[PDB]
């Protein structure tokens, strides 16, 4: 289920607490590489 | 876990541990008529209401523990066929 | 191992080195230098003495002293060993390196001889 | 006079998605171009046994934040964040790469992923074998300038650029432009 | 064929600083891509210099009637001494349960093998996984069999 | 004829008021081969000298300070059965033992050489840098 | 054999309380020559012996500077045990350090080398000190073999799996690489 | 055969784990150290005339 | 600790051959939360003064490996001893010479049952005395599992041995 | 490849050797014992 | 061979790093564990200059018989393939060998003036550029 | 004539672990140190030859 | 493995090995060593035929 009070990971939580109020481009960057661009929302776990 | 937090005592209600019914959570599911993958979980596959039901499989002595959102369950258990043959030859 | 190359014996010698690796390698500095890096503190002196003794002993006990043909200078006797010919005692171009000569200061070498015949304190 | 040539050039890169049981059957590649049935139900039942986590389906990630301090602000700076980061390292500013090769953008340095059986500098070389239609497809520009939010619409209009299709395959797929509601400061940042 | 090498263009303007650990975040773009194996870039991309703080810094948000973490996941009090992995992070609270009621995880053993990978993260322009983002191993207290 | 040399000996340095002090050092000019002469001596000197500069040597701390290592330790992870202020410091004094699982795990498989340092420049591993210990969900 | 004569006679020792002399050997067998049983060096007994660390703590009869804080901690840290001695009322802990055995291999790192004769010489560095610390390195022949007829249960040895590094020891690097490589060479004229 | 004594020893046990089993051996006071360095070689060598 | 009558003049040699493991019935880890896992194991008997020289062959991740230990002798006949932490005592009580046997086997103060059999399939029969005897050994049914009926390894590797000897 | 690893990007605990060597760290600048830390520790650590 | 199971299911027992994502170590180095932080990072960044200035491995003297130059202390070792013998192994069993060029020291920065690096290949790249 | 020359060897080495010795804080043996003591302060070869 | 046997052999001479601060430790030991010195250049090939 995506809508919830779904439970942040400790890292992921800190990150996004120490980021800060005003738009500064340089933690978001990364921020952004070390966490990606998109989380799970569906899907199986087929094989290849 | 919160009807067995603190009962002074129970009054057993099965005589013995049975296992679940195999494949039992997918009758529980949800079904999304237009996206063509029916749902996440929206019943629950393990309340049982208490009552100890249980069927009895064939040559599964081990008996499975019927949910109480499934009245009825029987094993009809029996295939059901397509044949195609084309042989071409040329000398 | 030394009798067969095949791969049913590489098993087990791979097995015996999981069990007891030997030393493969190994870089190495001289005696006097671990002296400066004691908990007892400054052994200048000590360390210096001791280098100006590992500097004669390298001197003393030098392959080249000993007797020519590999030289290997083991107390007081001088032995190859072999040459892997068996011809005589000692199994006997042919190639040989002269000792360092007196410190002048120069150091000179003679007899193709790889390495450095010159040397300069 | 008696000349002759032999030329057998045979290769493979089998790609085997658990841990452990992946190199029996790559390594059976000797000789054996079938796997053997025993081993595949064996890599079957491991590869159950550990999971395959690629084939997703994904979501924008700056919707998790939720409940943080300063979180509606922090959500719409990391949709912007996101946006320029989508933006300022797309393989669009990529040069085409030959034989139909895909380009990704790894830091400052444009890689041509090369398309199977194919290799060389810009996967030119290697061209033995095909086993496809053919021909030259055609690649999205990169996004103009960002409309200066006269309605709040957009005017990025992603056109045709230097790879045209020119050996017969199908154009780019995608929308021509966009358009949207400016955000100016999301009207006031939310009252 | 022509080997490229990177040039970028002068950095965009400064930007404002509230984190207490004022920078002016001047980013850049890389204008030309390198390719065919030639220079990637040798200059580094952002910059890190003196800034003045203008509009204060956030504090921490209220943990309101909610039980701190090491970290600072606040959580409700409703998985006190509930014998399992109540912060789903470390267990700094412990509640000092050593009188563990509800016969905690009802002697359920195993979640499923690597559900740690389904937390993890996910990028599409480079087809490589992230790290973990959502805390799957959270329990809620409700022990789904 | 490449034999290994070493620069001269580099100026002094003022006193560092924390240390007590000072040093001096020299840098590679010529590696050696061919089994020649080597740099066998150290390529550093330390001195000792006489501070009189105002220095913040010791970090504050607000948890309990470690008896051995002296580390930062919150007091949550004292009396948890862990050793966690290092080699004997922790769980000194303790009326009861609790915060330890039951099965008595293991740690990671090759967590230890994901804890040390490395050389990008060499491709060589160095000495540990992380502290990899147990500190359980 | 040429060997020179025996030098000078050194000043006594107070606590060797022995006298010591030596001599250079100026040439060896090197063909045919006689060889010299006599050695370089010599010793002989003195008594002139007139007068036999500073820190928190030393051993009594071996000068090892050690800090009070590894004095009746269950590690004998000195050969004589004057660290473990008269330790009555003092708890000793475990710290699950003890049982486990240190790395394989210590004996020949601990030992000197010698470049003329390559060739092990006494031991050099202290490889039963750790000096209080326990540090554990994971160790990579987890997997050796074992079995359970009662249970019917085939898996692998979980009875020692750690290894323990000595104080002068920085990191023992459980790592793995192999390079194997053939030379092969035929010519025909 | 050995001229002295080689069973005494000084005072704490100095470990010996190294062999081929797992099994701890005694190195005596008077040795200094023993290696276990099991080293191994053979030669071949033929010629006519 | 418990101790029961062996079989009445256990003859070792006409005992020999190959045995087929077919249900063991006792409490232990492995069973319980790895007993899904279980293969085919079959077993090699050849003897050997008092002794018995014992073979196991048993798919491990495919690979088939062999278990070769020495049940030493306790003095009695019939019964054996095996070593590690722990000690079993093999007890065979009631078996034939040609159809099925069965095995008791004692470790920390711990009984367990194995069912050995010639070939497949297994009398009904035997399979009821199994149970009748793993009933009278203080034992519930539920601590029986049954094993697989194909899979048995032909004969293993020299790399593929076990050295209990 | 058999399994993937990553560091946390801050709140990291540090090896008590390090410590201690980083403690023994001078702050005026000699270049003899921060090349002999680079030696002995090496020159970066393990992220991801 | 057929039995890599063995090999498959053991790496798991004892796994080696394959890729690598470096981080300098003057960022590990944080202000509350250790005062001064930013000279600390400061001093690190110009130490870890002045090392890789040192250890470049480039200054070794180029080996032969295509071999590879490394660097340890103040030893430097050639690394050859398979097929030669002997310290810079000038001895192989062939001729006309196709030996692989390899490029020197880089040329120090210029004062402000427009920094550029000089390379040859007595091939990698070369003329990398600062701005001041 | 006919000369045929043929010489293939090999050396393999396969590693199972690297080993550093730390460079300070090095506790030596107490026969080692035992030995430094027993060093006087004056040059004599003998002592120092036998260490 | 079970019985192993000598192939190599540092040397080293016994007067070296007589204890030291006994009796007549320097006299017995020179004594010694003039002893085997003797008994190694007494009788051996070179004085043969
Ligand atoms: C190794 O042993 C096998 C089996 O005896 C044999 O077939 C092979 O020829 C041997 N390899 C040699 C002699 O090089």
């Amino acid at each position: 289920n995506n809508p919830e009070f779904l439970q942040l990971a400790e890292p992921f939580w800190k990150e996004l607490s120490h980021l800060p109020s005003l738009y500064d481009y340089s933690a978001y960057r990364r921020l952004i590489d070390q966490y990606g661009t998109h989380y799970l929302q569906s899907g199986s776990l087929g094989g290849e | 876990n919160s009807d067995e937090r603190d009962c002074g005592r129970t009054k057993a209600v099965c005589t013995r541990k049975y296992n679940p019914i195999p494949s039992v959570q997918l009758m529980g599911n949800g079904f999304h008529f237009l996206a063509g993958e029916p749902r996440g979980e929206v019943l629950d596959n393990s309340f049982t209401g208490g009552i100890c039901k249980t069927v009895k499989s064939s040559r599964t002595s081990n008996p499975y523990r019927v949910p109480a959102n499934l009245e009825n369950v029987g094993f009809e258990v029996q295939t059901a066929t397509d044949f195609y043959k084309d042989l071409t030859s040329l000398g | 191992l030394a009798q067969n190359r095949s791969t049913i014996t590489y098993r087990s010698w791979g097995r015996s080195l999981k069990y007891n690796p030997v030393v493969i390698d190994f870089e190495m500095q001289p005696i006097h230098e671990v002296l400066r890096h004691t908990s007892l503190g400054p052994l200048e002196a000590k360390r210096q003495n001791l280098r100006r003794a590992l500097d004669q002993y390298l001197m003393e006990f030098n392959a080249c002293r000993c007797g020519p043909c590999v030289p290997i200078l083991e107390g007081t006797s001088c032995r190859c060993q072999c040459r892997l010919g068996s011809l005589g005692a000692a199994c006997e171009a042919d190639g040989s390196w002269s000792c360092w000569s007196s410190w002048s200061q120069e150091r000179r070498r003679e007899c193709s001889c790889p390495g450095r015949k010159v040397q300069t304190q | 006079a008696a000349s002759g040539t032999q030329n057998n050039v045979l290769r493979g890169e089998p790609f085997i998605r658990g841990a452990g049981f992946i190199s029996g059957l790559s390594y059976l590649e000797l000789d054996n171009p079938a796997g053997n049935k025993r081993r595949y139900s064996a890599w079957a039942e491991s590869v159950t046994n550990l999971p395959q986590v690629i084939k997703q389906k994904l979501t924008p990630l700056y919707e998790l934040v939720k409940e943080v301090p300063c979180a509606s602000v922090k959500k719409l700076y990391l949709k912007w964040a996101l946006e320029e980061y989508l933006d300022e390292f797309d393989p669009c500013h990529c040069r085409p790469c030959q034989n139909g090769g895909l380009a990704t953008v790894e830091g400052t340095h444009c890689l041509c992923h090369c398309k199977p059986y194919t290799f060389g500098a810009a996967c030119e070389q290697g061209v033995l074998v095909g086993n496809q239609a053919g021909g030259v497809d055609g690649g999205w520009s990169c996004w103009s300038s960002w409309s200066p939010c006269v309605q709040g619409k957009k005017t990025r209009s992603r056109e045709c650029n230097n790879p045209p299709p020119s050996g017969g395959g199908r154009s780019c797929v995608g929308e021509t432009t966009e358009s949207t509601q400016c955000e100016d400061e999301e009207l006031e940042h939310l009252r | 064929s022509s080997p490229v090498n990177c040039q970028w263009d002068f950095y965009a303007p400064w930007s404002e600083c509230n984190g207490c650990t004022k920078t002016q975040t001047r980013r850049r773009s890389v204008a030309v891509y390198g390719q065919y194996g030639g220079q990637p870039c040798v200059g580094n991309a952002f910059e890190t210099q003196s800034c003045e703080p203008t509009r204060g810094c956030p504090t921490e948000e209220g943990c309101g009637e909610r039980f701190r973490c090491f970290s600072g996941q606040c959580i409700s009090k409703s998985l006190v001494c509930n014998g399992d992995s109540d912060c789903d992070e470390d267990s700094a609270d412990e509640d000092r349960c050593e009188d563990s009621e509800r016969r905690p995880s009802c002697d359920i053993d195993k979640p499923p093998p690597n559900i740690e990978l389904t937390g993890n993260g996910y990028n599409e322009l480079t087809g490589q996984f992230r790290n973990r983002v959502i805390n799957t191993k959270s329990f809620g207290g409700q022990c789904r069999k | 004829p490449i034999d290994c040399e070493l620069s001269s000996w580099s100026s002094w340095t003022t006193c560092d008021p924390c240390q007590k002090k000072r040093y001096r050092y020299a840098y590679l000019l010529q590696p050696s081969q061919f089994h020649g002469e080597p740099c066998n001596f150290s390529d550093k000197e330390v001195e000792d000298c006489v501070t009189n500069r105002p220095c913040r040597s010791q970090v504050r701390c607000e948890g309990f300070v470690c008896a051995q290592t002296g580390r930062c330790v919150n007091r949550r992870l004292l009396c948890n059965g862990d050793n966690d202020c290092g080699d004997q410091s922790d769980e000194a004094n303790c009326r009861r033992i609790y915060k330890k699982c039951q099965h008595e795990m293991d740690q990671y498989w090759g967590i230890g050489s994901l804890a040390s340092g490395i050389n990008l420049f060499t491709n060589s591993f160095e000495g540990p840098v992380l502290d990899h210990r147990y500190y359980c969900s | 054999c040429q060997l020179s004569n025996w030098s000078e006679w050194t000043d006594c020792f107070p606590c060797q309380d022995k006298k010591y002399r030596h001599r250079s050997l100026l040439q060896p067998n090197k063909f045919g020559g006689t060889i010299c049983s006599g050695d370089i060096w010599d010793q002989a007994s003195c008594s002139s012996s007139t007068t036999c660390c500073g820190q928190d703590f030393q051993c009594k009869e071996t000068g090892r500077c050690l800090k009070r804080h590894l004095v009746c901690n269950g590690d004998q840290d000195c050969l004589d045990g004057s660290d473990e001695d008269d330790c009555e009322d003092v708890r000793a802990i475990d710290e699950d350090c003890s049982q486990y055995e240190p790395i394989p291999g210590s004996q020949k790192a601990a030992l000197g080398y010698n470049i003329l004769t390559q060739e092990d010489a006494q031991s050099v560095y202290d490889a039963s000190y750790y000096g209080g610390q326990c540090e554990t390195v994971y160790n990579g022949e987890w997997r050796e073999l074992r079995y359970d007829s009662t249970c019917e249960r085939l898996y692998y040895g979980d009875d020692e799996k750690y290894f323990r590094k000595p104080y002068n020891f920085l990191k023992y690097h459980f790592e793995a690489l192999a390079d194997t490589g053939i030379s092969s060479e035929f010519y025909d004229n | 055969s050995t001229p002295f004594d080689n069973e005494f020893y000084n005072g704490l046990c100095n470990r010996d784990r190294d062999g081929n089993t797992l099994t701890y051996y005694r190195r005596p006071w008077n040795v200094a150290s023993l290696i276990y360095e099991t080293k191994g070689e053979k030669n071949f060598r033929t010629e006519h005339y | 600790i418990s101790t029961i009558q062996p079989k009445a003049n256990f003859d070792a040699q006409q005992f020999a051959g190959t045995w087929l493991l077919v249900a063991v019935g006792s409490a232990c880890r492995f069973l319980q939360e790895q007993g899904h896992r279980a293969e085919a194991t079959t077993l090699h008997v050849a003897p050997q003064g008092t002794a018995m020289a014992v073979s196991t062959f048993r798919k491990l991740d495919g690979i088939c490996w062999q278990v070769r230990q020495l049940y030493g002798d306790t003095g009695v006949l019939g019964r054996f001893l095996l070593q590690a932490r722990g000690a079993v005592h093999v007890v065979v009580a009631e078996t034939d010479y040609q159809s099925f046997a069965v095995l008791y086997l004692e470790r920390a103060g711990q009984l367990s049952v194995k069912l050995y059999a010639r070939s497949l399939p297994v009398s009904d029969s035997v399979l009821s005395g199994f149970e009748q005897r793993v009933q009278e050994a203080h034992l519930t049914e539920d601590q029986i599992f049954y094993f697989p009926k194909y899979g048995f390894c032909e004969a293993a590797d020299q790399f593929h041995v076990l050295d209990e000897v | 490849e058999v399994a993937h690893y990553k560091l946390k990007p801050r709140s990291l605990m540090l090896h008590y050797e390090f410590l201690q060597r980083v403690k023994r760290l001078p702050l005026e600048y000699s270049y003899g014992e921060y090349r002999d830390l680079f030696r002995d520790f090496g020159t970066h650590y393990i992220t991801e | 061979a057929d039995l890599m199971q063995e090999w498959g299911d053991a790496v798991q027992y004892n796994p080696a790093i394959i890729k690598v994502k470096v981080e300098p170590l003057y960022e590990l180095v944080t202000a509350t564990d250790f005062a001064y932080s930013s000279t600390v990072r400061q001093n690190m960044k110009q130490a870890l200059e002045e090392f890789q200035k040192e250890v470049s491995s480039c200054h070794c003297a180029p080996c032969q018989g295509n071999g590879v130059p490394v660097l340890k202390g103040s030893r430097c070792d050639c690394i050859c393939p398979v097929g030669s013998q002997g310290l810079a192994c000038e001895v192989s069993y062939r001729k006309n060998t196709p030996i692989d060029g390899k490029w020197n020291c880089w040329s120090n920065w210029s004062s402000c003036s427009g920094r550029r690096k000089t390379r040859q290949r007595q091939s990698g790249p070369a003329s990398e550029t600062l701005d001041c | 004539n006919e000369k045929k020359f043929i010489f293939t060897r090999i050396f393999t080495k396969v590693q199972t672990a690297h080993f550093k010795m730390r460079k300070d804080d090095i506790m030596l043996d107490e026969g080692m140190l035992q030995s430094l003591m027993e060093l006087p302060d004056q040059y004599n070869y003998g002592m120092y030859a036998k260490f | 493995n079970d019985a192993p046997v000598l192939i190599s052999q540092k040397l080293s001479p016994i007067y070296n090995l007589v204890p030291v601060k006994m009796k007549n430790a320097h006299l017995k030991k020179q004594n010694l060593e003039r002893a085997i010195e003797d008994y190694i250049n007494e009788f051996s090939v070179r004085k043969c035929h």
